RNA sequence: AGAACCUUACCUGGUCUUGACAUCCACGGAAGUUUUCAGAGAUGAGAAUGUGCCUUCGGGAACCGUGAGACAGGUGCUGCAUGGCUGUCGUCAGCUCGUGUUGUGAAAUGUUGGGUUAAGUCCCGCAACGAGCGCAACCCUUAUCCUUUGUUGCCAGCGGUCCGGCCGGGAACUCAAAGGAGACUGCCAGUGAUAAACUGGAGGAAGGUGGGGAUGACGUCAAGUCAUCAUGGCCCUUACGACCAGGGCUACACACGUGCUACAAUGGCGCAUACAAAGAGAAGCGACCUCGCGAGAGCAAGCGGACCUCAUAAAGUGCGUCGUAGUCCGGAUUGGAGUCUGCAACUCGACUCCAUGAAGUCGGAAUCGCUAGUAAUCGUGGAUCAGAAUGCCACGGUGAAUACGU
């Protein structure tokens, strides 16, 4: 059968939203449209910066964007010569003045998005999927994670028939609401087609 | 959808908001009860002159991302599929699964 | 249907063509694609070829036809029977 | 002094005041017979005060809101029983044994997606 | 006399905002009435979860809006000036009327 | 059911007679959830019958009730394609239920002008063994009489 | 979750070729505002006008036209090349792993046995010892009480009244929305293997999972979707790409699925009068007053809302009539006269008035849903939406019969 989104079912319990502004009906569609464009752009340039999440907030007639990254030095640039240009382009796109903050991600091997992106890159570079999946599981578990599950599906190895394979260690109780689960996905465009990757990481009870 | 449909929608919006005021004044003239039927006839003949695409009724709601013309929701500006996709990632503020 | 306070409906180009034809004698039949246009008493005695979707059907306006629309005299479906 | 009571039933809420008196019953600034044309509602209202037999020895001032007819009558029962408890405690076991004290928690079930009603299903055919 | 209305999607944030507003207003010297909770608004949506057919499979979502009212009586010229400069947290819609 | 968990539900007495059995009769006669109509109809019919008899509503209803209620019925039991018609007793509550149901169904099929008149005429007839309800009871008794060879 | 034009992907006709939609180079360049002729329109030609804005006066360029190709474009094929998403078995109680042991081996044990539960739920014994995904708990709503605040919500005790909580007033009460208590086989009795548990009783708003929702294990059906989107391979490039008008998707000897309205007296009609819940509102909802029999029209307050509008709830009740008739049941079809939305109601919209008054008297062989505030029946709101619900999604009123048993 099908499973519920691990993020969606815990938004009122343990997980917070990625957008934290208020608006009436007349502003709502425009706000989502601008947020979509901003996130797409920052994803476009900052690909080699290992950015996990982009939080967008709208205090009053302005905007504040906080990006979480594992390589803050390359994002910042030289004494801030890049944050200002990114700020100016975001201000151009959104139509309001902007301010940008950088948050460092300690232990980047415990973030599901980063692991998914790493696995995708390795698959693109022609690496055997079992090798990469086992490395991901070992790296996550050595840093104190309570559990990790990694699933890869698609036309594996260039075969004529697609299939799905997954590995798991620890506890991953998806039916427990209060539990802290980070779940995220990625796609790889190999010479034979697309390969999908999903990662679940279980951290703590409350 | 096709790029042609998106171009057509953009052009229709442009023509509509370009001719809004003139359409308003001619329609106001026609809708009046205290007037001259000759003036009403002239106004009717003039209203047909404008391009058909200037009518607001010629525009179809579509998803801001994909262009799907079915399943629209006015509150968000997206169809059902994209609403669910975005809402499951916490990108729509205050929205969550309901149960009562 | 059409509200009384608004009068009838006619197309400007069709009206122009009709007047130019009437003032200059009974000329050739007039091709037209306008089917939403009502029939005026000035049209009596004329021959108008109305589009039906694929071709132009000739209609000879008489005094009985005043009031309706042109498209009423150009069927758009072809049906002979079943079996 | 007035003895107070509150009753709830279905979607109706009622408030009741009881004092010494000669038997007057007022509901929403109207008499008992004026408010309820149905007889069952009348026996429903009068059951508690008849079980303990202080009909003409008390005066009742009641108001109601929401719901229909039987729901309002049940709310009136609940309120009058609670007020009688607040006026005398030696009667509690007597009214509990008659079921007057339990609050009826039956609500209406919501409509569910895919069904015509709360439980009725659409017509199913094998082929 | 001042009416203040606060709207928010979350109740914890708006409660903290109301607390800081009322404490700031009271430290100036004016008197306060509230906070009064107005009815919460619930907006519901129902959508299909399948790209093609399968009519009976749907999801249902809800948005809640919390709203509260605070009244300021005997305001001082310092009270209002401290009121604008409070810089309430983002995500709370504030309406002030006199 | 397989579980055997149910109990029994409480029934309210009738408005102006203080009887549960009349309330059950009203419920049996009710359609679409319109109880007031059914209770008015039954009250009118009972009043008319009491006037035309003189005893009361209560024991007149009772007397009609002993004349229609059954005492033994049949149940099917498949063996090898055909069925045994085994006779079994009826509990008193089921006796009352069957009596009332037969009475109501017989009264619904008549050609009078009003349902109250229909019910009054039928129940007065049944008070002394002339209606269709007593005929149905006699047929049930006869059918149960024939197949007593399988009554263990 | 709503085909007159548009949507539109299909048909006929008239037109385009670096192009309806992006980037690169060369050249004439404001952006726009009224205009006229020909044409079904696409388009072609023409007439006045602002021709700037930071600017090292070199201009960079929001953005218009021309010339080439590198390219753009495809709702074209393959769901049996794929990602993502969904249906179903099935909310069924199952599905595995590490180490040890047994077997030449596929494999087995654990997961079997006695009780017990809704449950691989729990207790005891056991060549097994432990662990994971499932079950249950954490989440939302309803039923009882407690504390804080009282406006636009409330009116028990007082003063006035135009009888209007209308005013002065009060924070008791309904109610609103934040935070707590509460239900745990907790206590009593009996059985039981002193265990797990089972039958009953007390208190309580609620008793043994109190009611309802969310939550769908490993997998099966080469199940559905290349037309939401994304994507390998194949295919077209003055056309399988692009623009416009008109038509079609609404046909009609027939067959089936899902519905609505009936065939009446537990009813039809007329007059008078009670009692809800939930929800929406700025290119919007629209009162009051006047005109019209009517759909509606004119003028026009209030509202971004516990305040204003939508917006008199219906079945019910009392009185009168009809008295079993294809009817004072039923409302299909058809003729005449209109209203409103919209450039435009012929094909092909909804609604109003007058006239007409079809089949239908409970439905063959067969077949469906439902265990309680349920079935049955009566009204109200919302999304889509210029206009267009008997469908879909929600909300309350009245309120049953039966379950011996497997
Ligand atoms: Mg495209
Ligand atoms: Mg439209
Ligand atoms: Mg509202
Ligand atoms: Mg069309
Ligand atoms: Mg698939
Ligand atoms: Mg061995
Ligand atoms: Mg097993
Ligand atoms: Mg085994
Ligand atoms: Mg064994
Ligand atoms: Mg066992
Ligand atoms: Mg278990
Ligand atoms: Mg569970
Ligand atoms: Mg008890
Ligand atoms: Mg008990
Ligand atoms: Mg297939
Ligand atoms: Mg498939
Ligand atoms: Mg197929
Ligand atoms: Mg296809
Ligand atoms: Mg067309
Ligand atoms: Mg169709
Ligand atoms: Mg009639
Ligand atoms: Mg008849
Ligand atoms: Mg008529
Ligand atoms: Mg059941
Ligand atoms: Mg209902």
């Amino acid at each position: 059968g099908q499973k519920v989104h691990p993020n969606g079912i815990r938004l009122g319990i343990v997980k917070p939203w990625n957008s934290t502004w208020f608006a009436n009906t007349k502003e709502f569609a425009d706000n989502l449209d601008s947020d979509f464009k901003v996130r797409q752009y920052l994803t476009k340039e900052l690909a080699k910066a290992s950015v996990s999440r982009i939080v967008i907030e709208r205090p009053a007639k302005s905007i504040r964007v906080t990006i979480h990254t594992a390589r803050p030095g390359i994002v910042i640039g030289k004494k801030g010569e890049d944050v200002e240009k990114l700020r100016k382009v975001v201000a151009d796109i959104a139509g309001v003045p902007a301010q940008i903050n950088i948050a460092e991600v300690r232990k980047p091997e415990l973030d599901a998005k980063l692991v998914a992106d790493s696995i995708t890159s390795q698959l693109e570079r022609r690496v055997m999927f079992r090798r990469a999946m086992k490395r991901a599981v070992q790296n996550a578990m050595r840093l104190g994670a309570k559990g990790i599950k990694v699933e890869v599906s698609g036309r594996l190895g260039g075969a004529e028939i697609a299939r799905t394979e997954w590995y798991r260690e620890g506890r991953v109780p998806l039916h427990t609401l209060r539990a802290d689960i980070d779940y995220n996905t990625s796609e790889a465009h190999t010479t034979y087609g697309v390969i999908g990757v999903k990662v679940w990481i279980f951290k703590g009870e409350i | 959808a096709k790029q042609s449909m998106k171009a057509r929608e953009v052009k229709r919006v442009a023509l509509a908001d370009k001719y809004f005021a003139k359409r308003a004044e001619l329609k106001a003239i026609i809708s009046d009860v205290n007037a001259s039927d000759e003036d009403r006839w002239n106004a009717v003949l003039k209203l047909q002159t404008l391009p058909r695409d200037s009518s607001p009724s010629r525009q179809r709601n579509r998803c801001r991302q994909t262009g799907r013309p079915h399943g629209f929701l006015r509150k968000f500006g997206l169809s059902r599929i994209k609403v669910r996709e975005a809402a499951m990632r916490g990108e729509i503020p205050g929205l969550k699964k309901a149960s009562w | 249907p059409r509200s009384l306070k608004k009068g009838p409906f006619i197309d400007l180009h069709l009206l122009k063509k009709v007047e130019k034809a009437v003032e200059s004698g009974d000329k050739k039949p007039l091709r037209t694609w306008s089917r939403r246009s009502t029939i005026f008493p000035n049209m009596i005695g004329l021959t108008i070829a109305v589009h039906n979707g694929r071709q132009h059907v000739p209609v000879f306006v008489t005094d009985e036809m005043v009031g309706h629309k042109l498209g009423e005299f150009a069927p758009t479906r072809t049906y002979r029977g079943h079996a | 002094n007035q003895y107070y009571g509150t009753g709830r039933r279905k979607s109706s809420a009622a408030r009741v005041f009881i004092k010494p008196g000669n038997g007057k019953i007022v509901i929403n600034q109207r008499s008992l017979e004026q408010y309820f044309g149905r007889e069952t509602a009348r026996m429903v209202v009068r059951q508690p005060l008849e079980l303990v037999d202080m009909v003409e020895k008390l005066d009742l001032y009641i108001t109601v809101k929401g719901g229909g007819i039987s729901g309002q009558a049940g709310a009136i029962r609940h309120g009058i029983t609670r007020a009688l408890m607040e006026y005398d405690e030696s009667l509690r076991s007597e009214l509990r044994k008659a079921g007057f004290v339990t609050r009826d928690a039956r609500q209406v079930e919501r409509k569910k997606v895919g069904l015509r009603k709360a439980r009725r299903r659409p017509q199913f055919s094998k082929r | 006399r001042i009416r203040i209305r606060l709207k928010a999607f979350d109740h914890r944030l708006i409660d903290q905002a109301t607390a800081e507003i009322v404490e700031t207003a009271k430290r100036t010297g004016a008197q306060v009435r509230g906070p009064i909770p107005l009815p919460t608004r619930k907006e519901r949506f129902t959508v299909l979860i399948s790209p093609h057919v399968n009519k009976d499979a749907r999801d249902q979502y809800e948005i809640r809006t919390h709203l509260r009212l605070v009244d300021i009586v005997e305001p001082t010229e310092k009270t209002v000036d401290a009121l604008m400069r409070l810089d309430l947290a983002a995500g709370v819609d504030v309406q002030i009327s006199l | 059911p397989r579980r055997r968990v149910i109990g029994q539900r409480k029934i309210l007495p009738d408005p102006k007679f203080g009887s549960e059995l009349l309330a059950k009769f009203v419920n049996i006669l009710m359609v679409d959830g319109k109880k007031s109509t059914a209770e008015s109809i039954v009250y009118s019919a009972l009043e008319t019958l009491a006037q035309r008899s003189g005893k009361s509503e209560l024991e007149a209803f009772e007397v009609a009730l002993e004349n229609v209620r059954p005492t033994v019925e049949v149940k099917s039991r498949r063996v090898g394609g055909s069925t045994y018609q085994v006779p079994v007793e009826v509990r008193p509550v089921r006796r009352n239920a069957l009596a009332m149901r037969w009475i109501v169904e017989a009264a619904r099929k008549r050609g009078d002008k009003s349902m109250a008149l229909r019910l009054a005429n039928e129940l007065s007839d049944a008070a002394e063994n002339k209606g269709t309800a007593v005929k149905k009871r006699e047929d049930v008794h006869r059918m149960a009489e024939a197949n007593k060879a399988f009554a263990h």
